[PDB]
């Protein structure tokens, strides 16, 4: 998906009308489109698919990285099944985010 | 009165942030040859897909209760 210009997301959802899938991942563009910097994982083994530690709790040292965890991803229900991801959800400095540029730029994709 | 198309896009939206509680203010859409039989509130923290709340068509104000602090 290209916007063609830097917007501050607050959330990327997912409506399924097949089961939702075992392993998926966002990706996002801070140029328009020439490098991909990943957003969140979704897995039931973020170890063997997506080389990230599975339930990684936010740490403040680092709130510009991709978490996984295997939320979400339950094959139940087969039909309407829902992945919304909170870029700010567990990241420790989000109560002060108009005084934090690191996720100022966390948010920040084209 | 029409129910040959989907309601249009509403006209305006306010809300008003509480301790616990958010009042949200609303007005229907500029054309009135769709018929409307309602507004559906949807609230949550960081998506809005969290709960849904349906109210009638005369309703323009409603205030979303029991919610988190911060």
């Amino acid at each position: 998906l290209s916007l063609g210009k830097k917007f501050e997301v607050t959330y990327v959802s997912l409506q399924f009308c097949s089961p939702r899938p075992e392993s998926m991942a966002i990706y996002k563009s801070m140029d328009y489109g020439r490098t991909w910097v990943p957003f969140q994982f979704y897995s039931t083994q973020c170890r063997k698919m997506y080389n990230r530690p599975h339930r990684a709790p936010i740490t403040k040292q680092n709130e510009q990285e991709a978490v996984c965890t295997d939320s979400h991803t339950d094959m139940r229900p087969l039909s309407g099944g829902l992945i919304a991801f909170s870029t700010l959800d567990g990241r420790p400095s989000a109560h002060d985010f108009d005084n934090s540029p690191v996720l100022q730029d966390w948010v920040t994709a084209t | 009165t029409g129910e040959t198309r989907v309601p249009e896009v509403p006209s305006s939206l306010h809300v008003r942030p509480l301790v616990t509680s958010i009042v949200v203010s609303w007005t229907p859409p500029e054309n009135q040859n769709i018929v409307v039989r309602g507004y559906a509130i949807g609230y949550g923290i960081g998506s809005p897909h969290a709960q849904t709340i349906k109210v009638d068509y005369k309703q323009r104000y409603y205030t979303i209760e029991n919610l988190d602090p911060s």
